[PDB]
RNA sequence: CUUACCACUUUGUGAUUCAUGACUGGGGUGAAAACAAGGUAACCGUAGGGGAACCUGCGGUUGG
RNA sequence: UGAAGAGUUUGAUCAUGGCUCAGAUUGAACGCUGGCGGCAGGCCUAACACAUGCAAGUCGAACGGUAACAGGAAGAAGCUUGCUUCUUUGCUGACGAGUGGCGGACGGGUGAGUAAUGUCUGGGAAACUGCCUGAUGGAGGGGGAUAACUACUGGAAACGGUAGCUAAUACCGCAUAACGUCGCAAGACCAAAGAGGGGGACCUUCGGGCCUCUUGCCAUCGGAUGUGCCCAGAUGGGAUUAGCUAGUAGGUGGGGUAACGGCUCACCUAGGCGACGAUCCCUAGCUGGUCUGAGAGGAUGACCAGCCACACUGGAACUGAGACACGGUCCAGACUCCUACGGGAGGCAGCAGUGGGGAAUAUUGCACAAUGGGCGCAAGCCUGAUGCAGCCAUGCCGCGUGUAUGAAGAAGGCCUUCGGGUUGUAAAGUACUUUCAGCGGGGAGGAAGGGAGUAAAGUUAAUACCUUUGCUCAUUGACGUUACCCGCAGAAGAAGCACCGGCUAACUCCGUGCCAGCAGCCGCGGUAAUACGGAGGGUGCAAGCGUUAAUCGGAAUUACUGGGCGUAAAGCGCACGCAGGCGGUUUGUUAAGUCAGAUGUGAAAUCCCCGGGCUCAACCUGGGAACUGCAUCUGAUACUGGCAAG
């Protein structure tokens, strides 16, 4: 099943996340279908902690892709900031 | 690791004066310049093609106080940049925070400059930087922290600094002790006799 | 066939040693070089230059 | 009309099927010479409409047997 | 070793027993249709087919066999019956 | 219960290696004068004699 | 943005030609030395054998239940005014065992096998696809069981057997039935399961019915995802492997499969593959990539990502959407373990760890706080994935180990032509500083969330319940005494290793005497010997430095780019000749090569450019470029090919 989840990249204790459309059976940051944005948690004044490009998320949800809770929280934040 | 040996014997092997023993006493009255620094100092120093490339590379390193691993990396980055590699390399060497603190007067020798930088007593754009190889860019503001503006050594270094030529490419204030890196110095205003082509030939094989 | 280099010796008729490459301009067939200080071999005695090549440890001075 | 490889019959002795060799002129990867490479290829003709030396078009289809996945399209040169 | 494996093994034995019973019965009926075809009879074979058919369709309903297999048995057997005509 | 297939298994027959074996094969070890003019150019193939390496026959070459 | 050479054959020369050296690299190892941090990496060997723990569960909102815990309702008591003691009650929260569902096919390991249907690139047609999603419709009515349980009950045990009992979202009919399957058609045939919350009114056999919402169930058709299958090209070496093949190759029918198919069978035909390398032997996981190189190439495939294959060895299936199943089954081996000698049990190529091999590779750690995954409405539970921590200079990167001045130019050492020189501003002493380590104190960020209370007539018994948003409150960090900041003394705690004849930067004295030794090569050593050992000095590099191994380079030394064959190695003794390679000239045509444009694809990472964040750097990251290829379409037609005509 297709879920939009975070793939943990970055360095140790400096997490960076790729927002990736994936088949849910793959490893967290293994085989994926598509990258749809990124999330940088440790960026406070540091600029652009989150880019999502929500047209593709819309397209994939319209096909029965579930969201992880963290990506859903990130989508609320991006929409509110707009 | 720095180099912690005798400063003048390093200059005497290079022949020319290296500004790494600086102040009032005007070496060759400090101690016996112009004999290579050992038991066979008087022996003739005539040396090969690879010896002169080596000698100048060694001299540039001894001036700035950079070791061979970083100097090799400097050369790699300079040879990656666009433009001639030799002035790329001298500019990378002169954009070093160690050096910039020295050249802005406050800091007697580049080792005293480094003593200051390392000891949490310099601010680049209003925050403490204690890396000597930190690169200063055009329009940083290097300044002594307030806690160290009362230091007697920086004040003393300032006077014996306008006797030294003041670089054009950077502008400093001594009252409010603070400076400004204006632009990357060109090869021309780097007042020196460095023959950077033998250096680039050294690592080019 | 191995060469026991260095200025002295302690090897015997069964001792267990470590060998490394490098031949000697000796009679044909010598291309290995015993490592001094590695196993049953010992660093040569009263050696004070190129010490690390003979397994002799730094004199306390 | 999908790909229509265009070749020449080399054996007509299996019933309802021919063997068709395709010449390609490829450049040698290291030496840069243009060499000739052959691809023999079991094809299906239902009507035994082909004879050795004929020049034939084939297209790719579903596998008709072990090593038979091409079918005859036309005979372009019924060479005798 | 694992407890869900332990349960899943005896569940497979029970499922396997049920499945063997059901697909043997399905094969009994299919082979009765056949047995009628090589006897050369059209009425006997049509009766056999029409009692085979609900069995194969219900067993493909519950997943014992695939629908494709059900469509296969029915297609084959009607072809045989109709050439038998 | 009984067919069909089959892994393994046993047998035979084969191929293929592994070791070792007398031997090999004796490598030995120990024991019973002339530098192209110069004790008879420099070679090539081949055949002989003998512990051989040499010499000789037959053809050939100049790289005498 | 890109390319260096030197030494050694001679009495000397110039060629040839090998050897050797200077570079970069590494999953390294070893020897000597070793401060701090950051970030990474760490069994390459025995797919050797494995003690111990852990790595896969979960769901009471499917079910009988209720062992166990805690509650309620009691009862009988002690009698505190009912304070606590026994029995009963699933009445309840909950929940061991059991049934059922879903998960256990993922995630994690390894690289044995595999030389090509494995992989890569590019196409294809004949398939299926749990969960997710869209649409449409259905969801009626019965039955018989059975685990648990009870009582026996064998067995050392593992594991059972007998009799009775019992539910369901278990199972089985029946109905119902296209948009489904079979059928040319008529027709025929095919399905399901509830549970939960709340409730006005009404009814109630007082169980509930009824209402409403939520979720699940069945069918069909799509999506998405995943998987199966086909084709072409490519992807080692060996010809001191030249023939190979009877489901062999094809064809018709059966059968089988989700699907096509020699997949299988019966018959028929007698083919198929092979010198453009079949077959056989050997070696090998493949790719993105990595290293090296100016490049072309070579060498590789550790980490990370993708694909394959394996799970003690060999068979086989079952169950299931998916397996021919790492922590599933059985049967055959081989081992190990148990045994009451009847018979049993097991599989670290999960994490850690042990033995063993080895030159060589780490903890039997913490946590689910984060990101994922399984189950669950959820709360949550599980998760050796993962996040971290430990260890190790293994690499990379950063920073320390002080700074300024200081000539008695000190002692001391070493060389002295005995004048001195050198170590050497070096030290000392004077001032100065306090990074980092130490001590104290503050103190981010990784935390989003979830829990409880708060409107929309949301939805409708309208208030319910539930949903979204509404705020409000309290709460969630393994790392962790975090990063970081501040104070505190005090230079205080913090340099080594190689080399010094030439290549190759850097030399003197002593000793030794072709010994001892050195050595990469040249070579050195028989009284000096700048070459061996010590010293003093110097050079290089520096928390490292050397050595060994190994790969590319240098090597144009397999030469495509980019070499040669008179005598240096090298023209077959000589022809003829098939395959093959190559092919005078002019038209025409085609458009295969070729060229051009387009399009699609060329995973992400990596590499490169411009930026951004970490105090800098390494590292991380954004965008781009690149991926030099493959295919398809359109066009060109000089040249090569084809075809035609000369």
């Amino acid at each position: 099943m297709v879920t939009i989840r975070l793939a943990r990249h970055g360095a140790k204790k400096r997490p960076f996340y790729q927002v990736v459309v994936a088949d849910s059976r793959n490893a967290r940051n293994g085989r994926f279908i598509e990258r749809v944005g990124f999330f940088n948690p440790i960026a406070s004044e540091k600029e652009e902690g989150t880019r999502l490009d929500l047209d593709r998320i819309a397209h994939w949800v319209g096909q029965g892709a579930t969201i992880s809770d963290r990506v859903a929280a990130l989508i609320k934040e991006v929409n509110k900031a707009a | 690791a720095r180099y912690l040996g005798p400063k003048l014997k390093l200059s005497r092997r290079e022949g020319t004066d290296l500004f790494l023993k600086s102040g009032v006493r005007a070496i060759d009255t400090k101690c016996k310049i112009e004999q290579a620094p050992g038991q066979h100092g008087a022996r003739k120093p005539r040396l090969s093609d690879y010896g002169v490339q080596l000698r100048e590379k060694q001299k540039v390193r001894r001036i700035y106080g950079v070791l061979e691993r970083q100097f090799r990396n400097y050369y790699k980055e300079a040879a990656r940049l666009k433009g001639n590699t030799g002035e790329n390399l001298l500019a990378l060497l002169e954009g070093r925070l160690d050096n910039v603190v020295y050249r802005m007067g406050f800091g007697a020798t580049r080792a005293e400059a480094r003593q200051l930088v390392s000891h949490k007593a310099i601010m680049v754009n209003g925050r403490v930087v204690n890396i000597a190889s930190y690169q200063v860019s055009p329009n940083d503001v290097v300044s002594i922290r307030e806690k160290a503006k009362k230091q007697s050594r920086v004040k003393a270094a300032l006077e014996l600094a306008e006797q030294r030529e003041k670089p054009t490419w950077l502008e400093v204030d001594a009252g409010k002790m603070e400076g400004t890196f204006k632009r990357k110095p060109e090869r021309s205003d780097l007042s020196a006799d460095i023959n950077e082509h033998l250096i680039v030939e050294l690592y080019s094989k | 066939t191995s060469y026991i280099g260095g200025e002295g010796h302690n090897l015997q008729e069964h001792s267990v040693i470590l060998i490394r490459g490098g031949r000697v301009k000796d009679l044909p067939g010598v291309r290995y070089h015993t490592v001094r200080g590695a196993l049953d071999c010992s660093g040569v005695k009263d050696r004070k230059q190129a010490r690390s090549k003979y397994g002799v440890k730094r004199p306390k001075a | 009309k999908i790909r229509t490889l265009q070749g020449r019959v080399v054996s007509d002795k299996m019933e309802k099927s021919i063997v068709v060799a395709i010449e390609r002129f490829v450049k040698h990867p290291i030496y840069g010479k243009f060499i000739k490479r052959t691809t023999k290829l079991h094809v299906h003709d239902e009507n035994n409409e082909c004879g050795i030396g004929d020049v034939v078009e084939i297209r790719e289809c579903r596998p008709l047997s072990k090593t038979k996945s091409w079918t005859l399209v036309r005979v372009v040169e019924k060479a005798v | 070793n694992i407890k869900s494996a332990k349960k899943r093994a005896i569940q497979s034995e029970k499922a396997r027993k049920h499945n063997a019973s059901r697909r043997s019965m399905m094969r009994t009926f299919i082979k009765k249709v056949y047995a009628a075809i090589e006897a050369g009879d059209k009425a006997a074979a049509q009766k056999a087919f029409n009692e085979m058919q609900p069995i194969v369709d219900r067993q493909a309903a519950k997943g014992l066999i695939h629908k494709n297999k059900a469509a296969r048995h029915k297609a084959n057997l009607t072809a045989q019956i109709n050439k038998l005509a």
